[PDB]
RNA sequence: UUCCGUUAACGAACGAGACCUCAGCCUGCUAACUAGCUAUGCGGAGCCAUCCCUCCGCAGCUAGCUUCUUAGAGGGACUAUCGCCGUUUAGGCGACGGAAGUUUGAGGCAAUAACAGGUCUGUGAUGCCCUUAGAUGUUCUGGGCCGCACGCGCGCUACACUGAUGUAUUCAACGAGUAUAUAGCCUUGGCCGACAGGCCCGGGUAAUCUUGGGAAAUUUCAUCGUGAUGGGGAUAGAUCAUUGCAAUUGUUGGUCUUCAACGAGGAAUGCCUAGUAAGCGCGAGUCAUCAGCUCGCGUUGACUACGUCCCUGCC
């Protein structure tokens, strides 16, 4: 029974900014497994990360976005 | 029956046919049916050059005990000019030139 | 260097460990280079000409099940793509190494027939680590959120390093152990 | 440990159903050392066996 | 992307109904009865409510343009056609029966054809297909 | 001539068809009259498929009939005197002539 | 670069940018039944886009540029598919005549596209103006 | 299986008994004078008839054969 | 008889199930269509590389002097791109052979050989027939006892 | 029972194969205003004008031509060549070449002798028996063949993210089609209509018009986010159209609503070795209307084996 949220809470956010940016391969699903959110927020956080340039993009595709850290 | 389609196997086989066949089906003597074949010469059964080298007919007899089934099997010699018989020769016959 | 898989990825650097298993994975020769897991190739005809098929559209074409997913080929060769990028992130090595290597570290070696233990032949060998890795991976991808790219890339690291956290080396080692216990 | 073993002659599709195949390999450490050994799946003369236990052979046409 | 709300709520009890907020406002007015995904997805239109939005993130006025055009779908410009009760029987009017309504409306018609011994009626009463299907093998 | 003749062939077979073709071509090459032709057109496969049973009881056996119509087309420019003259030789049986003047 | 005509530029791209063109244009009328109708039967729900309309237009305009006299019903055709018919197998299905006859008459009233004598609808000289012009700013 | 039936045998051992001078080791110059000592129906079965009788014609050459071919 | 001939036309067609495709080869700048469009933009697009294949190996240098227009109707999507390819290949292959000397097209047509026989050779593979019994060709309808 | 080989048998015949049809190859041949290509001319657009180049449209029985399409004739493979195995036979395996090397693939036809096999409800095929005017004849009206505690067989739809939904996008083949009466069949185009459908001009008895068959799966982007959930669509309510003489026991097609089981299926058991299985759609037959069925078609396209008598059956 998964309990993925659909809205981030501020903690969340700043772990997103923070934690996130270190991971190495970074997808909608690894960060729904991880963050215990939905695969919406997930698509749509990866999106604000990209827009922050805390992240870069490998492969973007419809079914399989694959992004990864410019650090 | 027996006199008769052997009539029919003698002048068919006079007039030139290869082969013949003739099959009487039906209540004959008894009251059940058995089928009596009657076959003379060579006869072909299988692949095309069955419908060019066998004429066939089906006809009833109908009798006063019911009905008698004929089936008639002919089969042609190959004419070369194409009326007696067929004018193509069966595919498996060979003929090879004397030197 | 001019035949890379998807034009990112390069052949000569690919060694085949096994001498066992050399000559029924078409990675090393220049004749089993190929741009894309894709041929519409003709090796079912003989008895040993899947083993001249390129180790890549071997993976891909397992890949094509269940019935709902038969016939297509192309959405296995994307899933090849987008699994031989992942591979490339979280190992920093070639993909087509990583390939070969969960391919040689799943095959299993011996088997018991009738229950007497008998060894497996390469050809069988290289077909039984492919159809549990493509089959691990299905298994994982089903009713869950990770895609079948992420869940094939995840099996393929897992078998790349012998690590018994893939569904294939933990089955080959059931299957060769009960080769061992009825020896 | 592990040998391998490179087929030499292919003899016999062996098993009530013939899902095994009897065959003789010479060792790769030792070309002295022929021994019958059974294959589950498609072999040919030439391609190179691990077998696992190299001591206990088989039985020829069972 | 968007944090969130000190206003979101999990639960926003509508049209004597639980509604989930975590879902998307469109979806989520699939929960009452009589609303379907069509006409949930007009009345979202018609109200102008962000389809891109979750049930919890809208605030108060946001769900009560969403009942002013779901209790009338016919002011907000609904055609008729739209409707899931057209040409009532003794009133002849179109609206859109939703919640509890619904039911009530199905047994009142399943009473008509009761009461006249209809034959349709008589099959709803007798446990057995209405539709003219075959019973011999299937519905068991 | 001056007209434009167009002799449609049909039949169910293709040795005739095209001896009776070949006659028409040939008497339109002697007569030094243009000849575009034989054009052959795509062959109508006419299909039928039936249980050859003539009851419902064996195996659903079924026996796919065919027929296949022939059809030739040439176009020849001249008058109709000759047009006549040529397509009056003997047309073998089965084979459908049909000629239609154009402009 | 410049100098590409319609077909040089990739299609999704195209479409893309002709529709944001349009509607910049402004001389695009919409429907009251924009945001009610579906562009088939088969389909269950309204396009998702809110610039659909602008977007199919865009196609219909590229596809009268690659082929002349397309009618009604070859437009409900090509934007036709499959069906699914519940617990029935599945069958191709046309789409909505009013959409695509709207959607065309809309664009006669630009210059875009004429209709044939011939029948269907041809590709003005300006229309086909247009198209070129825009296909030489979408990016390769 | 490529067996050859005894029509293509029986003609083989028949056409080199009679013209063996003019029957060379090619196939293709075999089955063109097989078209002019013989007359076959098919081209299928010219074709057996002539890629046996070169493979008879090299077997005589090796020395034995159950034929006759006095010479 | 031992000098180049003037660089002339060329069109060959490649074959996949029922896709056939035609491409016509005039001396030009080096421009590949396929059906009007570039063939850089052929689809599918991970089946891209398959078209391009004959082009990523004979090199993008040996088709300067031929402009590649290429006319492909029937199959599927697949087929026709398997089409193209073989198009692509035997073109230039008849082009070296008229226009280039025999040598050249000797080098092309080994390199395109030994990459795989398909681009010059047609898979004769098609469709077999459906027969009664069965909802396929091999395929029997289920049995029950 | 295909040959070889052994031999009181030799020589034949039917059957098998041969044969026939379809498919695979032919830049050779024959020929196309009901098929195209290429070039030329003109026109349109782009670029910027023109020119050139690129993409289009139109025209030319004096623009050529047949690669692509068609359809006739032929050719072409024979295991032919090579190695190995094999009694060094008959044959098999591998290899080059080759369109094709699995008698190339798939069919059609298909012996002797049978079965109390099915069919008298296909037959103006039928013996015998029954009935024959208050008919077991014939016709008309209405009903039933659909009825539903249940068991079984062939199937369709699913259980989902290798997906559903909404855009964008663009590839088949087999076939079918009119009595022109205002009009009958296949329907193009225009208009009205959200759909369903309707109205109005026409084409086609057909490589000519429908139809270059504008098939889907697939592809692309976006949304959904593991939730019986936007999976599934059973059941059901209201309502609108069409076929028909007639639609209720819902013909069917739409619109809105309703939103069941089902989360991969026990014991069993079916089919299948390559363009095959499986997936996907189309056509035809049935037909006024109704295809979850059959008979065909193409599209996408595998895994596994190249054996054995273990089971099942047959010899
Ligand atoms: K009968
Ligand atoms: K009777
Ligand atoms: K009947
Ligand atoms: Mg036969
Ligand atoms: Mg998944
Ligand atoms: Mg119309
Ligand atoms: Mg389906
Ligand atoms: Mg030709
Ligand atoms: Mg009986
Ligand atoms: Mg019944
Ligand atoms: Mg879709
Ligand atoms: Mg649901
Ligand atoms: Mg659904
Ligand atoms: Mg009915
Ligand atoms: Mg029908
Ligand atoms: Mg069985």
């Amino acid at each position: 029974k998964v309990n993925n949220a659909v809205l981030f809470d501020q903690a969340t956010y700043d772990k997103l900014l923070t934690e996130v940016p270190k991971y190495k391969q970074i997808t909608p699903s690894v960060l729904s497994e991880r963050l215990r959110i939905n695969g919406s927020l997930a698509r749509r956080a990866i999106k604000d990360l990209m827009e922050r340039g805390l992240i870069r993009m490998v492969s973007i595709h419809s079914s399989q976005q694959i992004f990864t850290r410019a650090t | 029956v027996r006199r008769a389609c052997y009539g029919v196997l003698r002048f068919v086989m006079e007039s030139g046919a290869k082969g013949c066949e003739v099959i009487v089906s039906g209540k004959l003597r008894a009251q059940r049916a058995k089928s009596m074949k009657f076959k003379d010469g060579y006869m072909i059964s299988s692949g095309q050059p069955v419908n060019e080298y066998i004429d066939a007919a089906v006809r009833h007899v109908l009798l006063r005990q019911g009905v008698l089934g004929i089936k008639v099997k002919i089969m042609l010699d190959w004419d070369p000019k194409g009326k007696l018989g067929p004018t193509t020769p069966l595919p498996d016959l060979v003929t090879i030139h004397p030197p | 260097g001019d035949v890379k898989l998807f034009n990112r990825w390069t052949f000569e650097d690919v060694q085949v460990s096994d001498i066992s298993l050399n000559d029924y994975l078409a990675v090393t020769s220049m004749k089993h280079y190929t741009f894309l897991p894709h041929s519409a190739g003709r090796y079912s005809a003989k008895r040993f000409r899947k083993a001249q098929c390129p180790i890549i559209e071997r993976l891909t074409n397992s890949l094509m099940m269940h019935g709902r997913n038969n016939g297509k080929k192309i959405m296995a060769v994307r899933i090849i793509k987008h699994t031989m990028e992942i591979i490339h992130l979280l190992t920093d090595a070639n993909p087509i190494q990583i390939i070969v290597d969960a391919i040689i570290n799943s095959g299993p070696r011996e088997d018991a027939t009738r229950r007497q233990a008998v060894d497996i032949s390469p050809l069988r060998r290289v077909n039984q680590a492919i159809y549990l890795l493509t089959t691990g991976a299905r298994e994982s991808a089903f009713r869950n959120v990770k895609t079948i790219a992420e869940c094939l890339a995840d099996e393929l690291i897992n078998a790349a390093k012998g690590s018994s956290n893939s569904y294939a080396i933990k089955k080959k080692d059931e299957i060769e152990r009960v080769a061992k216990a009825n020896r | 440990q592990v040998k391998l073993a490179v087929v030499v002659k292919v003899m016999g599709r062996t098993g009530s159903r013939g899902q095994v195949t009897q065959v003789r390999v010479k060792f790769l450490d030792d070309q002295n050392r022929l021994i019958m050994r059974n294959v589950k799946g498609p072999v040919r003369e030439g391609d190179i066996l691990t077998l696992l236990e190299s001591e206990r052979e088989a039985r020829r046409l069972r | 992307s968007l944090i969130a709300g000190e206003e979101f709520q999990h639960i926003l009890r509508v049209l004597n109904t639980n509604v989930d907020g975590k879902q998307k406002i469109m979806f989520a007015l699939t929960s009452i009865k009589g609303v379907g995904r069509r006409f949930s997805n007009i009345v979202c239109k018609k109200a102008d409510i962000d389809m891109n939005k979750r049930a919890g993130e809208l605030s108060a006025e946001e769900m009560d343009r969403l009942m002013a055009v779901v209790h009338n779908p016919r002011q907000f410009k609904v055609p008729d056609w739209f409707l899931n009760r057209k040409k009532d029987y003794k009133d002849g009017r179109f609206s859109q029966v939703v919640s509890n309504a619904v039911d009530m409306k199905l047994r009142d018609d399943l009473e008509r054809l009761k009461k006249i011994r209809n034959h349709r009626g008589l099959r709803h009463y007798w446990g057995v297909r209405v539709r003219g299907q075959h019973t011999k093998t299937t519905g068991r | 001539v001056q007209h434009r003749i167009r002799i449609t062939l049909s039949s169910k077979s293709v040795k005739n068809l095209e001896k009776v073709c070949s006659d028409l071509v040939k008497g339109a090459k002697e007569k030094q009259l243009k000849v575009k032709g034989p054009v052959r057109m795509p062959t109508k496969v006419l299909n039928i498929t039936t249980r050859k049973s003539p009851c419902g009881e064996g195996t659903n056996t079924w026996d796919r009939f065919e027929m296949r119509v022939h059809k030739r087309v040439i176009d020849l420019v001249s008058s109709p005197d000759v047009v006549k003259q040529i397509t009056s030789i003997t047309i073998e049986p089965g084979v459908e002539v049909e000629v239609t003047i154009s402009d | 670069s410049t100098a590409r005509t319609v077909k040089d530029v990739n299609p999704h791209e195209f479409v893309k940018a002709y529709s944001a063109h349009l509607k910049r244009s402004g001389k695009m009328e919409l429907p009251e039944w924009v945001d009610i109708v579906k562009t088939a039967r088969f389909k269950e729900l309204p396009p998702s886009d809110a610039d659909w309309y602008y977007i199919r237009a865009a196609s219909m305009a590229r596809k009268i540029y690659l082929r002349q006299g397309i009618g009604i019903g070859g437009f409900q055709k090509i934007y036709g598919g499959r069906q699914r018919n519940g617990s029935r197998p599945p069958h191709f299905c046309k789409s909505s005549g009013a959409v695509s006859r709207n959607i065309l008459q809309e664009l006669q009233k630009m210059g875009i596209i004429d209709v044939d004598p011939k029948g269907g609808r041809l590709i003005t000289s300006q229309g086909r103006r247009d198209l070129d012009q825009v296909a030489g700013t979408v990016p390769a | 299986g490529r067996v050859r039936t005894k029509t293509v045998k029986k003609t083989s051992r028949q056409v080199i008994e009679k013209y063996y001078s003019r029957m060379t080791l090619d196939f293709h110059t075999n089955k063109k004078v097989l078209e002019e000592v013989s007359i076959l129906q098919s081209k299928r079965l010219r074709n057996k008839v002539a890629g046996f009788t070169t493979h008879l014609m090299r077997r005589i050459q090796r020395g034995p054969v159950r034929g006759i071919s006095l010479k | 008889v031992l000098t180049r001939p003037t660089p002339g036309t060329v069109q060959c067609f490649g074959r996949k199930k029922t896709a056939v495709a035609v491409a016509y080869c005039k001396p030009g700048r080096g421009l590949i269509k396929v059906n009007g469009a570039p063939i850089e933009l052929i689809r599918p697009e991970m089946l891209r590389l398959k078209a391009f294949e004959p082009i990523l190996l004979a090199g993008r240098s040996r088709f300067k002097d031929i402009d590649m227009r290429i006319r492909v109707r029937g199959g599927g999507k697949t087929s026709q791109i398997y089409s193209i390819r073989q198009a692509i290949a035997k073109s230039l292959v008849a082009y070296y052979q008229k226009y280039v000397d025999e040598a050249a097209k000797k080098e092309v047509k080994e390199i395109f050989g030994r990459y795989d026989r398909t681009l010059l050779v047609a898979d004769p593979r098609r469709c077999e027939p459906k027969k009664f019994g069965g909802r396929g060709a091999r395929a029997r309808f289920q049995k029950s006892y």
